[PDB]
RNA sequence: GGUGAAAAGUACCCCGGGAGGGGAGUGAAAGAGUACCUGAAACCGUGCGCUUACAAUCCGUCAGAGCCCUCGACGUGUCGUGGGGUGAUGGCGUGCCUUUUGAAGAAUGAGCCUGCGAGUCAGGGACAUGUCGCGAGGUUAACCCGGGUGGGGUAGCCGC
RNA sequence: AAGUCCAAGAGUGCGGCAGUGAGACGGCGGGGGAUAAGCUCCGUGCGUCGAGAGGGAAACAGCCCAGAUCGCCGGCUAAG
RNA sequence: GGCAGCCAACGUGUUGGCUGGGUAGGGGAGCGUCCUGCAUCCGGUGAAGCCGCCGAGUGAUCGAGUGGUGGAGGGUGUGG
């Protein structure tokens, strides 16, 4: 088994299919080039996404001791974490609940030997 | 050589060695049964006539008898509230045929 | 445990048939039958067990009555209006091979497994083919007796 | 109008990963004797000091 | 549902609203309202007849003599002291079953204090004997006055 | 000797509840008062 | 006495669940689409049992048939020969045979034929 | 409403502005981290296996090709009384409930899951169906006494 | 008089505890209608559906065959 | 071949033979849940609950079989 690196950005204030459309961008490619792609992605979910890809390279380098340069973004996915319950208030007096979803975004960077 | 042999109302394909499940037979495991053979075939020789069939018995050693698959009915008729559930699990007899 | 084609133990054959002077509906029952494989013991309905059936001379296939002018065949576009009818005589000499091809496929069964079976159909309106590389058997369509 | 049937989970999912966004084209730019990643469109911008690299 | 507080009120329009008619907050399938046919405090007793009261605990006295299962004693301790290592040691003499019935006079509070605290021995009087303790106790240990008390008022 | 678990009701003495309205393997869903009426949902009047 | 129902609900559910474990969308998540389903499941086996006797029949049937017309005999006659010689042997086992053994095909339809009258078609 | 037995409530370091994490430590257990006992379903992902872009599907059921694991003859991959999946393809196949002569019905209700939600109790009530006691008798009500479910209590009731 | 013979699950009487008292079509005998209606109202030890699956009627409650206790890698047939 | 009332038997009456589509509805017999009298078992050497595996019963359903999670109760019998 590769050596892996955890980090888990919980309840963090953004949907989880809003984090998943630029997780899917950097599930898979180096730490380097999915940082990258965080980087010069449009998508305002790119920076919590970012940071705890970013969160779990230095884990790898720091508590794990590996090499930042052969890390990988091995498995990247969003859960959708708790969501409040708001008002807005409509035509007729009507009340439309609005959710303030959050989502916990787990990565694991393995070290993998090109 | 193999022989379609009669057995639980039904008739099965058995050459000397097969092993085939079928109806209920009330004997032990690991008793022998002669059934009657529907047809014979040795090669080229097809026995059929049933003068000749009377002759022949297939052989077989009873390995042990089990239950068939687990059936499950539940008759079912909508807009009545008609519902019977049921279960059923055939006795089968598993049969190691030695001669025919 | 009845027997089953696993893999490739469906080995395929190829027929001719000469369609001249040979009634449509007979041509096409015969060479459905062979399409679907009804015709060998190993078949099984949900398999495309079939042979392929070569026919020749489509143009010269026989039709009784006055199925060449009285009796059209139809498409409709999926337009209003869209109803194009074509006597067989006229599509017999437009498209000749088309007759015969939808004769075979109307008899052949309407599912996945019979636009299969429908694959191995090589309608010719012709007395050659280019198939000869397959060695493909005369087919005469011969009724068995009682 | 309204939806008249809740939509099957296959046509929601198969329509629903049609919002997918697109990974920026990267390419390489030299600044501070360093190798960043910036899209060719900021290629230029990087070259002159006009994009922030952090 | 008409106990529960508040519900007096209907609690929307009959029609219009596109919801369900309720006539109360506090209807059964609502959270929080009354339950239909839930318990009410009631009185289980039955009135069984007095023959057959006596006869029940007469048999049940009845097969604790058949199997010998009756004891009868003076009394629990010797003295006017209660001692519970006495009357364990006596009843454990008597009896080793887990369960038995002490069957004592009313006077005899010395012998109910001393064998009261005995984990299984259960201690009642004479007029009060009845079948569910009868039948409880593996053994019936009677004084010789709850004995004779309780045959004079059943033969008498 | 006879226990308190020794006794048991006359056989024949107890009988179960008809718990009506538990599913239609039971008498289910109208309990036994068929369809719609006035019997359906109260009780008429001897008289 | 208050009862909650769950442990004696969730039985009866996962029963349900478990058995249409596999179906497609709400009918193998939810335990009342499920149930619809397993209701029209049971139903379906029990006639698709029922059938799969005249299928398989039918399957025996038409093999046999079409080993029959390839030894120059419909199947018809092949039953009524077989028939008439006394050939006890069902569908299955002469379908198994025109499959694994044409040889003892060809042999019973020998038989069959020799069996059938001088004229099948004879008033008698 | 519920962390834990006890705050022992995570020092220190690292990523991060924080939030949140990763090491480390506490703890029997952080598969107990003040979002905390267990942690179901709905619902939402990620990974793997099969399948699926010529196809008309109440979504299943019966056959069923093709794609991995449990014991062995044999010595090694082709079998099996064997044992789960995934489902090319073929056949059959008109949701559930209510209410109706009749509904798949384009009639009603249900978006889904979980929890709750409907013949129950009182009374010597009334009418019918096993047991105590009789022998023509059964019973007591109120009430009295008993620290109980036991003993008394004949008024009355029903048979006669 | 027999026959139905491990009885029809028969008839009768008394207590069960009911629901049912909206029927449908088809064949026969009729009324109303125009001897129309998938009309309406009657009769029918007439049927079926209601409350009935299975096979045939392409599909198709009432038509035809036939009344599903459950299984079967069996056989014979019904209407078709 | 497997399952559900009546008949014969000689003897302990459980064996053999004659038997069953179903709505309203009636009768019978049961499954599961909780609380309890008594009896008896299991449980921090891991109860319940939950998720499975392997199976099982004619049905409701089963699990003193078993793995994982879990942390304190629970099972069985006979009665209420």
């Amino acid at each position: 088994e590769f050596p892996s690196a955890t980090a888990k950005a919980r309840y963090v204030r953004v949907s989880a299919t809003k984090a998943r459309r630029v997780i899917d961008l950097v599930r898979g490619k180096s730490v380097e080039e999915a940082l990258d792609i965080l980087r010069w992605a449009p998508q305002a979910a790119s920076e919590p996404v970012a940071k705890v890809i970013a969160s779990a390279a230095a884990n790898a380098q720091n508590n794990e001791g590996l090499d930042p340069s052969t890390l990988v973004v091995a498995t990247v996915y969003a859960d959708e974490g708790p969501t409040a319950k708001r008002i807005r208030p409509r035509a007729q007096g009507r009340a439309f609940r609005i959710r303030k979803r959050t989502s916990h975004i787990t990565v694991i960077v393995e070290s993998r030997p090109p | 050589t193999y022989a379609i042999v009669k057995t639980g109302g039904k008739q099965y394909k058995v050459a000397a060695g097969d092993v085939v499940k079928v109806e209920k037979l009330d004997s032990e495991p690991g008793a022998s049964v002669s059934l009657p053979v529907a047809l014979v075939v040795d090669g080229a020789n097809v026995t059929s006539k049933a003068d000749d069939l009377a002759k022949v018995a297939v052989t077989a050693e009873v390995l042990e008898h089990t239950k068939g698959p687990k059936i499950r009915i539940h008759k079912f008729k909508n807009k009545t509230g008609y519902h019977k559930r049921q279960g059923h699990r055939q006795q089968l007899t598993v049969l190691k045929v030695t001669g025919i | 445990p009845t027997y089953t084609p696993k893999a490739g133990d469906t080995t395929r054959s190829w027929y001719v048939i000469d369609a001249s002077d040979v009634v449509l509906g007979r041509l096409a029952s015969a060479a459905a039958t062979l399409l679907r494989g009804k015709h060998k013991p190993t078949f099984t309905p949900n398999v495309d067990g079939g042979d392929f059936v070569i026919v020749i001379n489509a143009d010269k296939i026989a039709v009784s009555g006055d199925k060449l002018t009285k009796k059209f065949a139809y498409r409709h576009s999926g337009y209003p209006g869209g109803l194009r009818k074509r006597t067989i005589g006229e599509l017999l000499e437009k498209h000749p091979t088309r007759v015969v091809e939808n004769a075979i496929i109307g008899m052949l069964p309407h599912n996945k497994l019979g636009r299969q079976i429908q694959k191995k159909l090589k309608v010719y309106a012709g007395p050659d083919h280019p198939h000869a590389a397959q060695q493909p058997i005369p087919f005469e369509i011969k009724q068995v007796a009682q | 109008a309204v939806p008249k049937r809740r939509m099957s989970r296959a046509n929601t999912r198969s329509r629903r990963a049609q919002w997918k966004a697109e990974a920026p084209g990267l390419v390489t730019v030299s600044v501070a004797g360093q190798q960043r990643k910036v899209p060719r469109r900021l290629l230029k911008a990087a070259r002159l000091g006009l994009v922030d690299l952090d | 549902r008409g106990e529960v507080s508040g519900g007096g009120k209907k609690p929307y329009r009959q029609k219009g609203t596109g919801r369900a008619r309720q006539g109360s907050t506090r209807a059964p399938q609502f959270t929080g309202g009354g339950t239909v046919h839930g318990p009410k405090p009631r009185d289980y007793s039955q009135r069984t007849p007095k023959k057959m009261i006596a006869a029940a605990l007469r048999g049940a006295l009845s097969d604790r003599a058949r199997n010998d299962r009756i004891h009868a004693v003076t009394e629990l301790v010797e003295g006017q002291t209660p001692s519970t290592k006495s009357a364990k040691t006596f009843l454990g003499t008597l009896t080793e079953n887990k369960k038995v019935l002490v069957v004592i006079g009313r006077t005899d509070e010395v012998g109910a204090k001393s064998v009261r605290n005995l984990p299984g021995v259960h201690v009642i009087s004479p007029d009060q004997l009845n079948t569910y303790d009868v039948l409880n106790a593996d053994d019936v240990v009677f004084s010789v006055e709850a004995l004779n008390a309780y045959i004079s008022a059943n033969s008498k | 000797v006879i226990k308190l678990h020794d006794l048991k009701p006359a056989p024949g003495e107890k009988k179960a509840k008809t718990r009506v309205g538990r599913g239609e393997g039971s008498k289910g869903k109208t309990a036994g008062r068929g369809t719609k009426g006035t019997k359906a949902r109260k009780n008429v009047p001897v008289m | 006495a208050r009862v909650k129902r769950a442990l004696n609900a969730q039985k009866k559910r996962r029963t349900v669940l478990k058995a249409s474990k596999g179906y497609r969308g709400q009918r193998s998540r939810l335990y009342r689409k499920a149930k619809e389903q397993q209701l029209h499941s049971l139903t379906y086996a029990y006639r698709d049992r029922r059938a799969r006797k005249g299928e398989f029949r039918k399957l025996w049937i038409s093999r046999i048939n079409a080993a029959a017309r390839a030894n120059d005999i419909t199947y018809n006659r092949l039953i009524q020969g077989l028939k008439a010689a006394g050939v006890e042997v069902d569908r299955k086992n002469l379908a198994e045979l025109a499959v694994s053994d044409p040889a003892a095909f060809t042999a019973l339809v020998d038989v069959a034929r020799a069996a059938l009258p001088e004229d099948v078609n004879a008033p008698s």
